């Protein structure tokens, strides 16, 4: 008996009975939305499909339970929307380029037919979050882990070929499936949030060695239009020291979706030789999807990603980009006829972005075993002030700060990070790692912090006096900068040699670039800096991150000798 | 019943969003559905009484075939001269969003001819690109001569957004000299109409350019000017109803707005839309609203340069400012390299050009003085090209080499 | 009824304001009272319908002893771990104003043996001075610091406001370290709390701290974070009714709010309590509304500096924007002097540094050279201090000796 009472954009009013957060069928073709208040005997629905053409007199259908997603083998190298709808499958079945209104697919593939090993015997007792066994997906080891729900001892326990929908498993009466549905809404549980232990290298030096974050951490990456978010988060997905890599395509180009999907399956994982796209999930609600649907794929992904981490593995999660998420609930806070706080935004924006971000750390799973989910959450303020909310927010809620700097990008300084703003909270947790393997890295990284810092200063100087009118103790920083800053700082992310950085070339550029520093500093007085730019080496240093591990490795060996101070 | 032009409110039993209704001559569209009560806008000027209503079915479609090429239209997609095409198969004028898996990212550089473009932010078939302009400055004759060059095997579609009589007619009257009118489909929507007619504009130009593109296997360019005038004429509408405004009175929602009209472009296997989207940035400021949402979602701009004006340049293009997302895409090694040492080098004059202001000119460093030479001849014979001159990847090459030969620069020979 | 969390709507006999009510599971205080109308904040996530509903005959008041020493709490008081305290004597937890007649001027300074705050603006027991932070500096570091050498005899309260895991734990391991947990207690309100548990969280704290500190005759530490993000709990709460909002959203009573808050401290002939309110600058600005309002109502504020952080110094402490309101009534001649001889001379050293960017340095009077040396070594040895490293107020004095040795100013031997 329920029928829509008005249609204002995403938002549906409908009478009759209803749930808090349950999913409706909105209208005659059934559109998947959501209830989100109840103001009597009406409802507030947000639809994550198309609204336009909706007649009023149209009914609702209930379901039983919320939102949520397929939790086993098939996601891995696949295209999802952002209610999880497989986006090669609708291709297919619909033999179009375009997305329909109201397509009803299962997530996971129905007909595919995986090989499942059991790690567990008949009679065992099994807890919730533990691991009843194993599945390969295309090299991956997908560990099928218990709803948090299930406990009891095994009934029975099945090997061999079986679809997604079949009992692999029998405990206290009830089948156990390869996969389970959670809340998107609903933090999957854990034990134990653990400490800081391990630094979570991506392929980018200034990433890895300047302001780098802890495994399970999270940051921020704020920046205007074409500054670099896109490239920078993209990159992560490609080089990061990850078990699983989630990119989530939050109401962005439809094109960057597609462009993971060409270069991803034509590289390789430098951790294990295999191709990128088996560890790597795609999250899709382009900028001219549905809105609603850009909130949905933000706890989506955030789900997937801690179901992976109770598999007791390192995951990690890019958002590009949270603003699109913001913009959406603050299209569904007007509609809702609420009244607007900062910038239009609803006053809980905060607390909603917390529910995004807190979700990340590294846990102790319910199997006991250590999984990690580190989110990096792209922001696209406007007009490029950082000082706009959803930036601000999320400041207070991050471990570190990547700022894309508008001034950098404009030289083509890729990537743009503002070094000078930019931050980590996180140091005094990797710092150890570093202190081990790398004793003198400490050393070289306030040294390079220091040089940016002082030639930074000096720009003042030379704009109001002239850049040539300095000392020698002076544009040594000015010389040692411009190495920093073209040597290391910058990465060419469309270069075969330079797009990915391994620790150990990142630790040689440190070191080489260290090396020359101490050689030029107790050669002034003696030498002018003017003769010594003349013997090249500066430039030579610059041009290291271009060649291969090969040619990389010698050419050190080359400028090393060609120190030699004694002229 | 209730009329204020172009607006008018009346009862229906239940009302349908979008919903085309009928009077005596003119139509409505419904753009508020409350219970029974209803908001719709007029299609235009119209005098009689709101009495009898005939309801169509459906919301605003339009019947596509390659009968609008060689015609002129109006935002609805009327034929403003004559005489109606062929009227099968109608589509819904916002058509679908495009599934990522079908699409095949733009990797093919359509030459413009332009070097300023060409050379550093080349434009590619399937890609959306946008042209920011300060008032004044020819950003019309830009596109027109971007649309000579790459669209000669295309079919060009141009969709105007409450532009004055000047503007519109500028670009027929080319179409015509040119003979690509006969090869073209325009649609116009005069800056006097109904706010619904300017926002129908882009949608009915693109649903054909969708139909032309992907369901026949043709190139299509699409133009639109100006993007400045949507975003008013959206805001006017958006006004009308209770909606909470953002900041200028601006919908909140006028990012996903824009999105629903740039991301109507791109490149598959069958066809391609190739679109270039065109607007005045207000107050010359770039961190407004609408160059600011719309560079959030084109895929690179071409920002004309006041200064560069001044100086009497054409096409006023600034290469620092401007840019091509997916020019990677297109470019050899040769083209990248040339497209490098143009944008640092230039760069590093403007540079060098901003201490001449501390420092005078000649009385610096002496590898200054010849980026600050680049910089200006790079602007003088580089940028610099009249409305016809055609130059070829190779030419724009040449001057580059020519350019770094005068200036003291490494240069390949 | 009417229900989208954590906001309920409901009729009600005779609505009290304040009111506590209680659902199945969990609570709800009533935030607005019109005639049979009433808003309420749900203490959590609540599902079910909002049918039978039991009604406190009170506003929300905690029982209060010396049972939270040691424990941890959530925002309402309530315990997190285990295992309900004893529950005698309610206290509203709003408190009440202290009379200033029955106060006591704050003429005592807790040493904290930072260099940088000890000599020049030092902290007195019982008075309320804030951090001002910019985002991603040390800030929870350094009050942590803070309350390892000025809490040793005293109880510490630690009320987390809305701040990520990563912070809170950051101060109960560092409690559980230095077996200052034992003699202290925490209440904390989760990043996706409700509005209500936060904004009650410093209040919770603080209805015990005067408990412990003015019933019974103890010295209380109580340190507070993030303000910031109080003000934006505040903030939601303010939106839900039909409140017209300031600037940017917020209350037009946050700073009478604020003051609810600082004022809660001070020092009496029985106890005292010492606050140090902690908040993030908003884009670092100093004139934002939380920071600035903070500023009109504590007794002074630590400034940390973005401009230090980036040499590589702990504390980031900005010893001339940073200030002590009441650090006079604790300082000697000898001290006084010392503070004055510190600044005076440091902000002249700042200013012979931005002379340095016109005539260039080595290039200048040769005091002005002096005071250069003398704002380096400062900055590089008196406010540089390690997190482990404790100093006398001799030994500070002592380094300020050896400075202005070195940097060729009069010192005292
Ligand atoms: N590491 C890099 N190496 C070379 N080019 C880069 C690199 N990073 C960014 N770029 C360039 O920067 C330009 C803009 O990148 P992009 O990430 O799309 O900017 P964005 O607007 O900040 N992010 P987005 O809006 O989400 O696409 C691209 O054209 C790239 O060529
Ligand atoms: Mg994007």
């Amino acid at each position: 008996m329920n029928r829509i009472i008005s249609i204002n954009g995403p938002l549906v009013i409908a009478k009759g009975k209803f749930s808090i957060f349950e999913v409706v069928r909105v209208g005659e073709e059934k559109l998947i939305g959501e209830v989100i208040g109840i103001e009597n005997d009406k409802a507030y629905i947000q639809v994550y499909e198309d609204t336009n053409g909706l007649k009023v007199g149209e009914p609702v259908f209930n379901t039983g339970k919320p939102l949520t997603i397929e939790l086993g083998p098939g996601l891995l190298a696949n295209i999802f929307d952002g209610l999880g709808r497989p986006l090669k499958d609708i291709y297919e079945k619909t033999q179009s380029i375009y997305i329909p209104k109201g397509i009803d697919l299962p997530t996971l593939d129905r007909k595919k037919v995986w090989e499942f090993i059991p790690k567990k015997k008949k009679g065992d007792t099994i807890k919730g979050g533990d691991i009843i066994g194993t599945v390969n997906e295309n090299g991956f080891e997908h560990r099928i882990i218990v709803p948090p729900n299930v406990e009891g001892k095994i009934e029975e326990i099945y090997e061999g070929n079986f679809t997604i929908e079949e009992t692999i498993a029998i405990v206290n009466g009830k089948p156990i499936k390869l996969y389970h549905e959670w809340p998107i809404r609903k933090p999957r549980p854990y034990k134990e949030k653990l400490d800081y232990n391990y630094p979570f290298i991506t392929g980018t030096r200034v990433l890895d060695i300047m302001f780098p974050i802890a495994k399970g951490g999270s940051a921020a990456v704020p920046g205007p239009f074409g500054s670099g978010k896109t490239v920078l988060n993209q990159q992560i997905a490609k080089w990061a020291d990850s078990d699983i890599v989630i990119y989530i395509g939050c109401g962005e180009r439809g094109n960057e979706m597609t462009e993971v999907l060409e270069e991803f399956p034509k590289l390789k994982d430098p951790k294990t030789g295999k191709p990128l796209m088996y560890r790597t999930i795609l999250i899709a609600n382009t900028s001219n999807m549905p809105i609603a649907a850009r909130e949905a794929s933000i706890y989506l992904g955030a789900t997937i990603g801690e179901y992976f981490r109770d598999q007791g593995y390192s995951v990690v999660v890019n958002a590009d980009s949270t603003s699109r998420w913001a913009e959406a609930l603050r299209e569904i806070s007007s509609r809702l006829g609420e009244i607007p706080s900062e910038e239009g935004y609803p006053a809980y924006l905060l607390r909603k972005l917390a529910e995004f971000y807190e979700r990340s750390g590294r846990v102790r799973t319910l199997n006991d075993l250590e999984g990690s989910l580190t989110i990096i959450g792209a922001v696209s303020p406007p007009g490029g002030d950082f000082s706009e909310p959803v930036t601000q927010n999320t400041l207070r809620l991050v471990g570190a700060l990547w700022a894309l700097d508008s001034k950098l990008a404009y030289k083509r300084h890729y990537p743009a990070i503002n070094y000078l703003i930019s931050y980590t909270k996180q140091w005094e947790f990797v710092k150890k790692y570093f202190e081990e393997l790398y004793e003198d890295v400490i050393e070289i990284r306030e040294e390079f912090f220091a040089i940016l810092k002082r030639e930074s200063e000096l720009m003042d100087i030379v704009s109001i006096v002239g850049p040539d009118a300095l000392s020698d103790n002076e544009k040594i920083y000015l010389h040692m900068g411009r190495i920093i800053r073209e040597g290391f700082l910058q990465q060419d992310a469309f270069d075969e040699n330079d797009s990915y950085s391994p620790l150990e070339k990142t630790i040689e550029l440190m070191r080489i670039i260290h090396k020359y520093y101490v050689t030029v500093k107790q050669l002034l007085g003696k030498i002018p800096l003017e003769e010594i730019e003349q013997k090249g080496i500066h430039e030579k240093i610059i041009k290291l991150r271009y060649k291969s591990l090969k040619e990389f490795r010698e050419e050190i060996k080359a400028i090393e000798q060609e120190i030699l101070s004694l002229l | 019943p209730s009329i204020k032009p172009p607006l008018i409110a009346v009862e229906l039993e239940n009302p349908m969003l979008g919903e085309v209704i009928d009077l005596e001559e003119t139509k409505a569209i419904v753009i508020a559905a409350y219970e029974n009560k209803a908001l719709a806008l007029l299609f235009d000027y119209y005098t009689g009484e709101i009495k009898q209503i005939n309801r169509q079915g459906n919301t605003y479609k339009i019947a596509v075939s390659e009968d609008y090429i060689g015609g002129i239209f109006n935002g609805f997609g009327e034929p403003i001269k004559g005489p109606k095409p062929y009227p099968e198969d109608y589509r819904d004028i916002n058509g679908l969003a495009i599934n990522p898996y079908a699409r095949k990212v733009p990797n093919e550089i359509l030459y413009t001819g332009i070097s300023s473009i060409d050379v550093a932010h080349p434009l590619l078939k399937g890609q959306k690109i946008a042209i920011f302009s300060p008032p004044g400055l020819p950003m019309e004759r830009l596109a027109l001569q971007i649309a000579r060059n790459v669209a000669k095997d295309k079919t060009i579609i141009f969709a105007a957004i409450g532009v004055p009589s000047d503007i519109y007619k500028m670009f027929i009257d080319e179409f015509i000299n040119t003979k690509a009118i006969m090869n073209s489909a325009i649609f116009i929507s005069k800056a006097d109409s109904s706010p619904i007619e300017k926002i129908y504009t882009p949608r009915v130009a693109l649903t054909l350019a969708e139909y032309l593109a992907f369901e026949k296997n043709r190139d299509v360019l699409v133009l639109m000017l100006d993007m400045t005038n949507y975003a008013d004429a959206l805001r006017e509408i958006s006004t009308l109803r209770k909606e909470i405004p953002s900041r200028r009175g601006y919908p909140a929602y006028l990012y996903t707005d824009l999105a629903s009209i740039y991301e109507r472009s791109g490149l598959t296997s069958k066809g391609s839309i190739t679109l270039i989207p065109m607007l005045t940035m207000p107050g010359n400021d770039i961190t407004h609203v609408v160059p600011d949402l719309t560079g959030y979602i084109t895929e690179g701009q071409y920002v004309l340069s006041q200064d560069l004006h001044s100086k009497n340049i054409y096409p006023p293009i600034d290469l620092l400012k401007s840019l091509s997302r997916l020019a990677k895409n297109g470019m050899s090694k040769k083209h990248k390299k040339y497209a490098d040492i143009l944008i640092k080098s230039y760069a590093k004059g403007l540079e060098a050009r901003d201490i001449a202001t501390i420092v005078g000119e000649d009385s610096l460093s002496k590898e200054d003085k010849a980026y600050l030479k680049f910089a200006e001849l790079v602007e003088k014979e580089f940028i610099k090209q009249d409305y016809y001159e055609y130059r070829s990847i190779e030419k724009s090459f040449e001057i580059i080499d020519s350019i770094l030969s005068q200036s003291g620069l490494p240069y390949s020979p």
